[PDB]
C-alpha cells in the first residue's frame, strides 16, 4: 500500500509525468481490484466470465480515473509553472469525475463527479501542503 | 378509505355566542380579563413605563462626560498653544521601535 | 490512559483516604440541587408512564427518587473532584519537576513587541 | 402470580381436577345454547360466561357498566341486522371486535381456570366466531379482504390458547330457528334471513364441528335433547380424557398460559395489527376525539386507584 | 450601582478566566509530554509485577 | 424455558463478561468470550422461531471465527513473547488479527453484517441484551490493549462503521434493523477514540447504553416492531412515543440532550491530537443517523397516524409488567448534559 | 443576570399547574413582566460590557436582542391564542412549554460569555423550533421545511463547533473578553482559511446567505405563526449576533475571504427582492423579503467599520420587528379565508379598515421610510458599503427601489381593489389582533425617537 | 521460526479460509472450525513444550475443551435448522436481510 | 365504583413505610458524612 | 372564599418569587468575586470611616 504511495508522491510534482500518471494509474488498479472483490463477495456474478468482466470494468474505471488524474495535475503543474498550487489537482480530480461519467455514460454522474472529486483532490494537496493529518497519531 | 371524522365547519366566530368577544378565548369573563391583561400590561406598563424608564435612563455611556472632558482639554490646549489633537495615540517615548 | 496507571492507586476504590483532604462539596452545591432535580424528573416521568397523577401521586416514590439521585450525586461530585485535584496536583508537580520543558519567556511589553497592523479599508 | 411465583413452587397442574375443563356451548342463532350451558355450569360446578357481546370488555374493565358505542365498539348488531351491506364497513367492524371480545373472554376464562382451578362453560369461542364471518362473506356482506385481514389476526392469536377440552353443539334446524325468531320479538333478528342461518349451520357442521372433533370429543344434541341437563351433564361425566392436548400440558406451558392470559394487552397485542382495511381503519381526528373522549370518562383518565373523581383517596401515598 | 462595582469583576473574571487558559495550555503540554516520556504519574501502563518470580532452588543449576 | 434456566443463563452471561473484564490472563479472557457465547445462543433462541435459530446460527458462526482469530492472535503473542498478561502485545501481526477479531466481535464495519439480521431475528429482550451488554468485552480488551492498536486500522474501522450504519439505517423501516445499524454508528464513535483517550470511550459507551436501554424498553412497553405498529402508540399511549421522540432527538445528538456529551467529548479528544479531518468527518455522517431518527420521530409522535378500531378495547386496560429503570434510563439519556464535568470519575 | 432567567424558567410549572382557563392569561402576564424587567439590561455602559458572573454577559449588542425576545414571547402567545383554542389542554400547554424553552435558550444564547456555551444553546434552540414547526403546522410539506430547516442548520453548526474545540485547545480559552484581549492575526495559510470558513459558514446559514437560503421560505410558510415570528425575528439574528461576536479572531484574513459572500450577498438582495416582485404566496414573499433584509446585514458584518455594525444591529432590530408584524397580518389573513393565496382576497381595505392601517404603517417602515429604525440602519449600512466600494450604491439602490416596488406591490394586492365576492367569512377584526399589531408597531415607532439604543456597542 | 510452525500456522490459515468459504452444508463449517480449534491447539503445545513453560502445559486441554463445547452448540444449532428445514444447507437461513 | 379492586386499592403501608425509612436513612446517612468529612477536611488542614 | 382564591391562583406568585431568587442568585454571584475590590489603579481611594467595602 505505502510502496505505492511513496511510488507516486516521491516523484516531484511537475516532473516525470509519465512516471506520475502510472502511479497515479497502478494506485487506481489496486483500488478497483478490491472494489471488483467486494463486489463478487457482496453480489456474486452468475459465471465465472461474468466475474471476470465485472471486475475488468470496475478495474478499467478506476485506473483511467487515476491516470487522466495524474496526466492532467502534471500537465497542469508543467504549464502553469506552479506545483504547489492546489488548483492542478482540482483540475486533475475534475477530469476523473469527467472520465467516471464517460465510463458510466451519465452527463449529471460526470459533473457530479468532477465537482466533488475535484474538491477532495484540492483539499488532499492542501493537506500535503500544511501538514493535515487524517490518521493523527496519538499525542495528547 | 378511513372512517374519519368530517372537516370541522371553518371556526366559528366568536362574535356568534358573545357579540363582544375580544378574541381570545370562549369564556365572556376570561375573554374581558384577557383583553383587560393583555391592554394593560402591555400598554400601561411595558410600554408607557418602559418607554419612560428608557427615556430617564442615566448616563452611563458617559456623553456629557465625554463633552466636558473634550471641553476642558480644548480650552488647555487653546490657552496654552498646544496644537488641540495630538497625531500619536500613544507617548513616542515609550515606544521601543525596531 | 492517564489517571489507570497512577502509583499507588487502589483498584476498585471509590473514594481513596488521600480525598479526605479535600472540602467536600457543600450541600447546598448547584450541581447536587441539578440531581436532585433529576431525581425529580424521574418520578414525574414514573408517574407518567404509569398513568397516574404526575405531580401528587406517590409522594413516597417521588421522594425515594430525590434521595437516592442527591446521595449518588454528592458521592459522584466529591469523586469528580478528587479526580480533578489529583490532576492539577500531578500537573504542578511535573512542571516543578522539569524545569527545562517548561521555561519562563522574556517578558516583552507591547511597547517593545512589533505586532503588525492590518487596516481595514 | 410471576416468574418468580412459579420458582416458588406455585404450579397450576395442582389445581387441576377432574372438572379443572373449559366447556364451550356451541349452536346456530337463538339455538338455545345459554340456557344449556347455565345449566351445565349449575351442576357440574363450573363458572359460567354469558356470550361476549359488544360490551363485555365494559363488564370486565371499570364500572362493570357497557360505555358508549362511540367509544367501546363503534359498531351495532341491530345496524348489521338492518343493513348488512352498509359502506360503512358495520358488519365487518363488528365482526372483529366480537372475535376481540371473546378473544378476551377465552383468556379471562383460562386465567380462572389456571387460578381458582374451577372450570368454565362459554357460549361459543373464537375458535367458532369464524362461522358468522364465513356466512357474512358467503352472503356477501364483507368482502375478501376482511376475512383475509380476520385470519391473519386469528392465526396470531389463537394459536397460543389451548382448545375447550369438550365442545358441545345444539343443532336446532333453520326453519325452528326461523319460526323461534319470528316469535322472539325483535325485529332487527326478524330482519334475518335464511340464506344466512343456513350458512352459518353449514359452516359449523363443515368446519368446526369436524375440526373440533379431530381434537377432541364433540357432544352434539338436538333441540329436545339439549333440554335435559342431567342427560348432557352426565355425558361430560363420562367422556374420555385423553381429548384434547391439555394432558400434553406440563406446567412450563401451563407457566406461558398464566402469564399470557394475565396481561390483556398483551392478550388483544394481535387485534390492532397494522392492515389499513377501510372498514376498521379509524382516522387520526377521530381516533384522538374518541380517545380524549375515552380519556374523560369517570375513572378511566388515569389507573384504577389513581382517579381521584371516582371517590380513591391516599393517591398521595398511593 | 456604581461604575466601579462592574469595573473590579470584569477585573476578577479576567483574572480567573487567563488563569484557566494558562492552565488548560499546560495541562496539554503536560500530558503530551507525559505521554512521550512515560516519566510521569500519568500514562503509566502496567508492566509484569516482579513479586511473582520464584526465587527457590530450582531442578537444573543453571536456573 | 424455565425462569430458573434462564436466569442461570443470563448470569452466565455476565459471568463471563465479568471473566472477561477481571482476568490478567489471555486464557482466561477467551474462556470467558466463549462462557459468553455459550450461554448468549439460548437466550437469543429463548422464544422459537425459524428466525431465532437463523439468528442463532448466524451469531454463533461470527462469534466462534472471532474467538478462533482472537486465540491464534494470543497463541502468536505468546510464542513471539511468552507472555500471557493483557499488556502492550509484542508482535504486530498478533495485533492486527486481534483488532480484526475484536471488531467481528463488536459488529464494527465490515464485519458488521450479521448486527442487522441477528438483532432482527431475536426479541426485543434478547436484542437489548445483544446491543447493550454483548458490547462490554470487547470494548474492554481493547480499552487494556489501546496501546498496542494500530491507529489507521482502528481509525478506518470507526469511520467505516459510522458511514455503514448510518446508510443502512436510511432504507430500515424495522425498528430493530434501525437499532442495529444506530448500534454500528455508535460503536464505530466509540472506538474512533480509543487510541487516543479510553475515558471517553466508557462515557460514549454508558451513554449508549442509557440510550439503547431506554429506546428498547419503551419498544417493549409499546409491543412495536415497525414503524406502522409503532404508530399506532400514540393513540394508547401518547407519553410512550414522546418520551421515544425526546430519545430518539438524544440518539441523534441534539444539544442540549445528552447524547451531545459524547460526540462533544470525541471531537475534543481528537482536536487535541491534532486530527481535524476525522471528527469533522464522523460529525457530518451523523446527520443520517439523525435523518432516521427524525424521521422514526415523525411516523411515531410529531405526527399522528390512522390507528385500528380496536384500540377502542385496548384503551380500557392498563400494562401490567413494569420496568422500574425506564424513567431514570430516559432521564440519563436525555437531561445530563450539565453534567459532563462528571467525566473525571470515569479516569 | 439570573434575575431574567429564573422566571423564564419558573414560567414552566406557572403554565403546567394553571388551570386550562388560564394558561393564556398568565402566560401573558408574566412574559409581559419579564420583559418590563429585561428592559433594564438596556443601561449599558460606553465601554465596558456588563459582565453578571463568569457565566453571563451583556452588552449594547446582546440587550436590544433580549428585550426583544421577552418582549415577542408575549406576541407569539397572543397570536397562537387563535388557532390553538380547540387543541387540548395538555398541548396547549406543551406548546406553550416550547415557546418557553425557545425563549430561555435564546435569553442564554445572547448572554453566554463562552463561544461553546453560545454554540450548544445557540443548537439547542433547533429542538423546540423544528418540534414546533413539524407538529403544529397545517399543511402537509412540513416535515420536509422541518429537516431542510434542521439538516441547513447542522450542516453548517458542525464545523463551527470543531473550529471552537480547535481554537480551544490552541488559544487555552473560548470566553469572549480574553479571546477579544488576546486576539492575534490569522495568516494566509489554507488551515486558517478553513477554520475561517468554518467559523463563518455556520452563521451564514442561520442569516440565509443567498444560496443557502432555501430552507427559510419552507420553513416560514409551513410553520405555525409563532414558529414563523421567532424564526424571523430572532433565529435569524441569532447568525447575526454570532458573526459579529466571531469577526474578533477571523481577521485580516476576513479582508480577502469576504469578497465571496459580499458578492453573493450583494446579488442575492436584488435577487430576492425581485423574487418577492413575482411571488403568489403572502408568506413565501415576506420570507425572500426577510432573505433581501438580511444580505444587507451579511455585508455590514462581512465589511467590519463601525457604522456597519451600527446599521447591522438597528436593521436586525428593525427587521424582526417588521418581519414579525408582517407575519401576523398574513395570519390573520389565512385565519380568514384558511389559505396564503396573495391573490384570492383583495379589497380588504374596505372590510377591514384597521387592519388596512396596519398593513400600510408595516408596509412603509419594511421600505425604510425614514425616520423609522430600518433605514436608520439600511442608510448606515449602505454608506458603510460606498465608503468600501462606491460601486455598491447602484446594487443598494436597486434593492430599494424594488423593496419599495414589492412591498406597495403586497399592499396594492391585499389591501386595496375590489372585494372578493363568494368570500363571506371576513368578520370584524377582533380586539387580540389589533392589539398585536399596535404592540408590534409602538415599540418600533418610539425607537426611532431613542435610536442610540439599538445601534450597538459602537455607538 | 521453525518450519513445523509455519506448516500449523499455515493450516490454521486454510481451516480459516475453507470456514469463511461456506459451499452448501452447515456441517462442514463446523468441520473448519474444529480444524482451526485443533490447529491452535499444536500450535500452543508446541510452544508450551519448546519453551517448558510447565505450569501453562494445561493450556492445551482447556482450549479443547472449550473447542467441543463449541462444537456441541455448533452441533444442537445445525439439528434445529435440519428441523425446521429439512436440510442443513446454509442458504435456507435466508429469512433474516441486510 | 370498580367491579375489580384496584391491583393497588389502600396504600401497601409496608412498601411506604419502607420507602419512607429509606428515604430518611439516605438523608440521615447523608448529613453525618457531611459533618464528618467537612470536620476531616478541617483536621487535616487546620 | 379567600382559600379558594390561593388554591386556585398559586402560580401567580412563582415567577415574582422567582425574580426575587434570581436577584438573590446575581447577588451572591457578585460576592465571589470581590477579587480587585479596592485595588484598582482608576478607582483605588482609601475606604472612608465607617465603610468597610465599597462593594465593587
Amino acid at each position: 500500500a505505502k510502496t505505492l504511495l511513496h511510488k507516486y508522491s516521491d516523484i516531484p510534482e511537475g516532473t516525470e509525468c509519465h512516471r506520475k500518471a502510472y502511479a497515479s494509474t497502478s494506485i487506481g488498479g489496486a483500488t478497483g481490484l478490491i472494489v471488483s472483490a467486494y463486489s463478487i463477495a457482496l453480489k456474486p456474478p452468475a459465471s465465472f466470465l461474468e466475474g471476470v468482466a465485472r471486475t475488468g470494468r470496475y478495474t478499467f474505471t478506476s485506473a483511467a480515473i487515476g491516470a487522466i488524474f495524474g496526466l492532467t495535475s502534471c500537465i497542469s503543474a508543467q504549464v502553469r509553472e506552479k506545483p504547489d498550487d492546489p488548483l492542478n489537482y482540482f483540475i486533475g480530480g475534475c477530469a476523473g469525475g469527467l472520465t467516471l461519467g464517460a465510463r458510466t455514460r451519465s452527463y449529471g454522474i460526470g459533473a457530479a463527479a468532477c465537482a466533488y472529486m475535484g474538491l477532495t483532490a484540492a483539499l488532499v494537496k492542501m493537506g500535503q501542503l500544511e501538514g493535515w493529518q487524517v490518521f493523527a497519531e496519538p499525542k495528547v | 378509505i378511513r372512517l374519519q371524522e368530517d372537516p370541522d365547519p371553518e371556526d366559528e366566530n366568536l362574535y356568534e355566542k358573545n357579540p363582544d368577544s375580544h378574541g381570545y378565548d370562549k369564556d365572556p369573563i376570561v375573554d374581558l380579563w384577557n383583553m383587560r391583561v393583555v391592554f394593560f400590561f402591555g400598554f400601561s406598563i411595558v410600554l408607557v413605563l418602559g418607554s419612560t424608564f428608557v427615556a430617564y435612563l442615566p448616563d452611563y455611556r458617559m456623553q456629557e462626560w465625554a463633552r466636558r472632558e473634550a471641553e476642558r482639554l480644548v480650552k488647555y490646549r487653546e490657552a496654552n498653544g498646544l496644537p488641540l489633537m495630538e497625531s500619536n495615540c500613544f507617548d513616542p517615548n515609550k515606544i521601543q521601535l525596531p | 490512559t492517564m489517571m489507570s496507571g497512577r502509583p499507588g492507586r487502589v483498584p476498585l476504590q471509590f473514594l481513596p483516604n488521600e480525598a479526605r483532604s479535600l472540602p467536600p462539596p457543600k450541600l447546598t452545591d448547584p450541581r447536587l440541587v441539578y440531581m436532585g432535580f433529576l431525581g425529580y424528573c424521574s418520578g414525574l416521568i414514573d408517574n407518567a408512564i404509569r398513568r397516574r397523577p404526575v405531580v401528587s401521586a406517590g409522594l413516597h416514590r417521588q421522594l425515594l427518587y430525590v434521595t437516592s439521585f442527591v446521595f449518588f450525586g454528592y458521592y459522584l461530585l466529591k469523586r469528580q473532584d478528587y479526580m480533578y485535584a489529583l490532576r492539577d496536583h500531578d500537573m504542578f508537580a511535573y512542571v516543578k519537576s522539569h524545569p527545562e520543558d517548561f521555561p519562563e519567556k522574556d517578558k516583552k511589553t507591547y511597547g517593545e513587541i512589533l505586532e503588525e497592523f492590518h487596516p481595514v479599508r | 402470580y410471576g416468574p418468580l411465583a412459579f420458582v416458588l413452587g406455585e404450579r397450576t397442574t395442582r389445581k387441576l381436577t377432574e372438572t379443572s375443563k373449559v366447556i364451550t356451548v356451541d349452536g346456530n342463532i337463538c339455538s338455545g345454547k345459554g340456557r344449556l350451558a347455565r345449566e351445565i355450569a349449575e351442576k357440574l360446578g363450573l363458572r359460567h360466561f354469558p356470550e361476549a357481546g359488544i360490551h363485555y370488555a365494559d363488564s370486565t374493565t371499570g364500572d362493570g357498566k357497557p360505555l358508549d358505542v362511540q367509544l367501546s365498539g363503534n359498531c351495532s348488531l341491530e345496524k348489521f341486522y338492518d343493513d348488512p351491506k352498509s359502506n360503512d364497513g358495520n358488519s365487518y367492524r363488528l365482526q372483529s371486535w366480537l372475535y376481540a371480545s371473546r378473544l378476551l373472554q377465552y383468556a379471562d376464562a383460562l386465567e380462572h381456570l389456571l387460578s381458582t382451578g374451577q372450570g368454565v362453560v362459554l357460549e361459543r369461542s373464537i375458535y367458532s366466531d369464524f362461522v358468522f364471518l364465513e356466512a357474512m362473506y358467503r352472503q356477501g356482506f364483507i368482502r375478501k379482504q376482511c376475512v383475509e385481514h380476520y385470519n391473519e389476526v386469528k392465526k396470531v392469536t389463537a394459536c397460543e390458547y389451548l382448545p375447550p377440552h369438550v365442545v358441545v353443539y345444539v343443532d336446532v334446524p333453520v326453519p325452528e330457528i326461523q319460526s323461534r325468531i319470528q316469535k322472539k320479538g325483535n325485529p332487527h333478528e326478524m330482519k334475518i334471513t335464511a340464506a344466512y342461518l343456513q350458512d352459518i349451520e353449514n359452516a359449523y357442521k363443515k368446519t368446526f364441528l369436524p375440526e373440533m372433533s379431530e381434537k377432541c370429543e364433540v357432544l352434539q344434541y338436538s333441540a329436545r335433547e339439549a333440554e335435559d341437563a342431567e342427560k348432557v351433564v352426565e355425558d361430560i361425566e363420562y367422556l374420555k380424557c385423553d381429548k384434547g392436548p391439555w394432558p400434553d400440558q406440563d406446567d412450563r406451558t401451563f407457566h406461558r398460559l398464566r402469564m399470557l392470559v394475565q396481561n390483556k394487552l398483551e392478550v388483544l397485542n394481535y387485534t390492532t395489527i397494522p392492515v389499513y382495511l377501510p372498514e376498521i381503519t379509524i382516522g387520526a381526528h377521530q381516533s384522538d376525539r374518541v380517545f380524549q373522549k375515552f380519556t374523560e370518562l369517570p375513572g378511566r383518565k388515569y389507573s384504577p386507584g389513581y382517579n381521584e373523581d371516582v371517590g380513591d383517596k391516599w393517591i398521595w401515598l398511593k | 450601582d456604581g461604575p466601579e462595582k462592574n469595573y473590579e469583576k470584569t477585573m476578577a473574571i479576567l483574572q480567573i478566566e487567563a488563569e484557566k487558559a494558562e492552565l488548560r495550555l499546560k495541562e496539554l503540554e503536560v500530558r503530551r509530554l507525559m505521554r512521550a516520556r512515560g516519566d510521569g504519574p500519568w500514562y503509566q501502563y502496567p508492566t509484569i509485577d516482579k513479586a511473582l518470580i520464584d526465587h527457590s532452588p530450582k531442578t537444573t543449576p543453571d536456573n | 424455558m424455565n425462569p430458573i434456566i434462564y436466569t442461570t443463563l443470563i448470569m452466565t452471561v455476565m459471568s463471563g463478561t465479568m471473566l472477561v473484564m477481571i482476568s490478567s490472563h489471555w486464557l482466561l479472557i477467551w474462556i470467558g468470550f466463549e462462557m459468553n457465547l455459550l450461554a448468549m445462543i439460548p437466550v437469543l433462541m429463548k422464544n422459537f422461531n425459524p428466525r431465532a435459530t437463523e439468528a442463532a446460527t448466524k451469531y454463533f458462526l461470527t462469534q466462534a471465527t472471532a474467538s478462533m482469530m482472537l486465540m491464534m492472535a494470543i497463541i502468536i503473542n505468546l510464542l513471539y513473547s511468552g507472555q500471557w498478561t493483557i499488556t502492550k502485545m509484542f508482535n504486530p501481526v498478533a495485533m492486527t488479527m486481534m483488532t480484526m477479531a475484536l471488531a467481528m466481535k463488536l459488529g464494527l464495519s465490515p464485519f458488521h453484517f450479521w448486527v442487522p439480521e441477528v438483532t432482527q431475528g431475536i426479541s426485543l429482550q434478547a436484542g437489548l441484551l445483544l446491543l447493550t451488554w454483548q458490547k462490554l468485552a470487547p470494548l474492554s480488551v481493547l480499552c487494556q490493549i489501546s496501546q498496542s492498536i494500530n491507529p489507521n486500522l482502528m481509525l478506518t474501522m470507526a469511520m467505516l462503521s459510522i458511514l455503514i450504519g448510518g446508510w443502512g439505517g436510511l432504507n430500515q423501516t424495522q425498528l430493530r434493523k434501525i437499532m442495529a445499524y444506530s448500534s454500528i454508528a455508535h460503536m464505530g464513535w466509540m472506538t474512533a477514540v480509543l487510541p487516543y483517550n479510553t475515558t471517553m470511550t466508557i462515557l460514549n459507551l454508558l451513554i449508549y447504553i442509557t440510550m439503547t436501554l431506554a429506546m428498547f424498553m419503551l419498544l417493549i412497553h409499546s409491543s412495536a416492531t415497525t414503524t406502522l405498529s409503532l404508530s399506532h402508540t400514540w393513540n394508547k399511549m401518547p407519553v410512550i412515543t414522546s418520551l421515544m421522540m425526546v430519545t430518539l432527538l438524544s440518539m441523534g445528538g441534539l444539544p442540549p440532550l445528552s447524547g451531545f456529551m459524547p460526540k462533544w467529548m470525541i471531537i475534543q479528544e481528537m482536536t487535541k491530537n491534532e486530527s481535524i479531518i476525522m471528527p469533522t468527518l464522523m460529525a457530518m455522517t451523523a446527520l443520517l443517523n439523525l435523518y432516521f431518527y427524525m424521521r422514526l420521530a415523525y411516523s411515531s409522535s410529531l405526527t399522528m397516524f390512522p390507528s385500528t378500531n380496536n384500540m377502542k378495547m385496548k384503551w380500557q386496560f392498563e400494562h401490567t409488567k413494569q420496568m422500574k429503570l425506564l424513567p431514570t434510563m430516559i432521564v440519563l439519556s436525555t437531561l445530563v448534559l450539565p453534567m459532563t464535568p462528571a467525566l473525571s470519575s470515569l479516569n | 443576570m439570573l434575575k431574567i432567567i429564573i422566571p423564564t424558567t419558573m414560567l414552566l410549572p406557572m403554565t403546567w399547574m394553571s388551570k386550562h382557563n388560564m394558561i393564556w392569561i398568565n402566560a401573558t402576564v408574566h412574559s409581559l413582566l419579564i420583559s418590563l424587567i429585561s428592559l433594564s439590561l438596556l443601561n449599558q455602559l460606553g465601554e465596558n460590557s456588563l459582565n453578571f458572573s463568569l457565566t453571563f454577559f451583556s452588552d449594547s449588542l446582546s440587550a436590544p436582542l433580549l428585550v426583544l425576545t421577552t418582549w415577542l414571547l408575549p406576541l407569539m402567545l397572543m397570536a397562537s391564542q387563535s388557532h390553538l383554542s380547540k387543541e387540548t389542554t395538555t398541548r396547549k400547554k406543551l406548546y406553550i412549554t416550547m415557546l418557553i424553552l425557545l425563549q430561555l435558550f435564546l435569553i442564554m444564547t445572547f448572554t453566554a460569555t463562552e463561544l461553546i456555551l453560545f454554540y450548544i444553546l445557540f443548537e439547542a434552540t433547533l429542538v423546540p423550533t423544528l418540534i414546533i414547526i413539524t407538529r403544529w403546522g397545517n399543511q402537509t410539506e412540513r416535515l420536509n421545511a422541518g429537516l431542510y430547516f434542521l439538516f441547513y442548520t447542522l450542516a453548517g453548526s458542525l464545523p463551527l463547533l470543531v473550529a471552537l474545540v480547535y481554537i480551544q485547545n490552541t488559544t487555552g480559552s473560548l470566553n469572549f473578553l480574553i479571546i477579544h484581549y488576546w486576539s492575534h492575526p490569522l495568516s494566509n495559510s489554507w488551515s486558517n482559511i478553513f477554520m475561517w470558513l468554518a467559523c463563518i459558514m455556520a452563521f451564514m446559514v442561520k442569516m440565509p446567505l443567498y444560496g443557502l437560503h432555501l430552507w427559510l421560505p419552507k420553513a416560514h410558510v409551513e410553520a405555525p405563526i409563532a414558529g414563523s415570528m421567532v424564526l424571523a425575528a430572532v433565529l435569524l439574528k441569532l447568525g447575526g449576533y454570532g458573526m459579529m461576536r466571531i469577526t474578533t479572531i477571523l481577521n485580516p484574513l476576513t479582508n480577502y475571504m469576504a469578497y465571496p459572500f459580499l458578492m453573493l450577498s450583494m446579488w442575492g438582495m436584488i435577487m430576492t427582492s425581485s423574487i418577492c416582485l413575482r411571488q403568489t404566496d403572502l408568506k413565501s414573499l415576506i420570507a425572500y423579503s426577510s432573505v433581501s433584509h438580511m444580505a444587507l446585514v451579511i455585508v455590514a458584518i462581512m465589511i467590519q467599520t463601525p457604522w456597519s455594525f451600527m446599521g447591522a444591529t438597528a436593521l436586525m432590530i428593525a427587521h424582526g420587528l417588521t418581519s414579525s408584524m408582517l407575519f401576523c397580518l398574513a395570519n390573520t389573513n389565512y385565519e380568514r379565508v384558511h389559505s396564503r393565496t396573495m391573490i384570492l382576497a383583495r379589497g380588504l381595505q374596505t372590510l377591514l379598515p384597521l387592519m388596512a392601517t396596519w398593513w400600510l404603517m408595516a408596509s412603509l417602515t419594511n421600505l425604510a421610510l425614514p425616520p423609522s429604525i430600518n433605514l436608520i440602519g439600511e442608510l448606515f449600512i449602505i454608506t458603510a458599503s460606498f465608503s468600501w466600494s462606491n460601486i455598491t450604491i447602484i446594487l443598494m439602490g436597486m434593492n430599494m427601489m424594488i423593496t419599495a416596488l414589492y412591498s406597495l406591490y403586497m399592499l396594492i394586492t391585499t389591501q386595496r381593489g375590489k372585494y372578493t365576492h363568494h368570500i363571506n367569512n371576513i368578520k370584524a377584526s377582533f380586539t387580540r389582533e389589533n392589539a398585536l399589531m399596535a404592540l408590534h408597531i409602538l415599540p418600533l415607532l418610539l425607537l426611532t425617537l431613542n435610536p442610540k439604543m439599538i445601534l450597538g456597542p459602537l455607538y | 521460526m521453525p518450519l513445523v510452525y509455519m506448516n500449523i500456522i499455515m493450516a490454521f490459515a486454510i481451516a480459516l479460509a475453507g470456514l469463511l468459504m461456506y459451499r452448501s452444508h452447515l456441517m462442514s463449517s463446523l468441520l473448519c472450525l474444529e480444524g482451526m480449534m485443533l490447529s491452535l491447539f499444536i500450535m500452543s503445545t508446541l510452544i508450551i513444550l519448546n519453551t517448558h513453560f510447565t505450569l501453562a502445559n494445561m493450556m492445551p486441554i482447556i482450549l479443547l475443551v472449550f473447542a467441543a463445547c463449541e462444537a456441541a452448540l455448533g452441533l444442537s444449532l445445525l439439528v434445529m435448522v435440519s428441523n425446521t428445514y429439512g436440510t442443513d444447507y446454509v442458504q435456507n437461513l435466508n429469512l433474516l436481510q441486510c | 365504583f370498580y367491579i375489580r379492586e384496584p391491583p393497588h386499592g389502600s396504600p401497601d403501608w409496608l412498601k411506604v413505610g419502607l420507602t419512607l425509612g429509606t428515604s430518611v436513612f439516605l438523608w440521615i446517612y447523608l448529613i453525618k458524612q457531611h459533618k464528618e468529612d467537612v470536620l476531616e477536611y478541617k483536621r487535616r488542614n487546620g | 372564599n379567600v382559600l379558594q382564591i390561593v388554591r386556585d391562583h398559586w402560580v401567580h406568585i412563582l415567577v415574582p418569587v422567582g425574580f426575587v431568587f434570581g436577584c438573590y442568585l446575581d447577588r451572591r454571584s457578585d460576592e465571589k468575586l470581590t477579587a480587585f475590590r479596592n485595588k484598582s489603579l482608576l478607582f483605588k481611594r482609601e475606604l472612608r470611616p465607617n465603610e468597610e467595602v465599597t462593594w465593587k
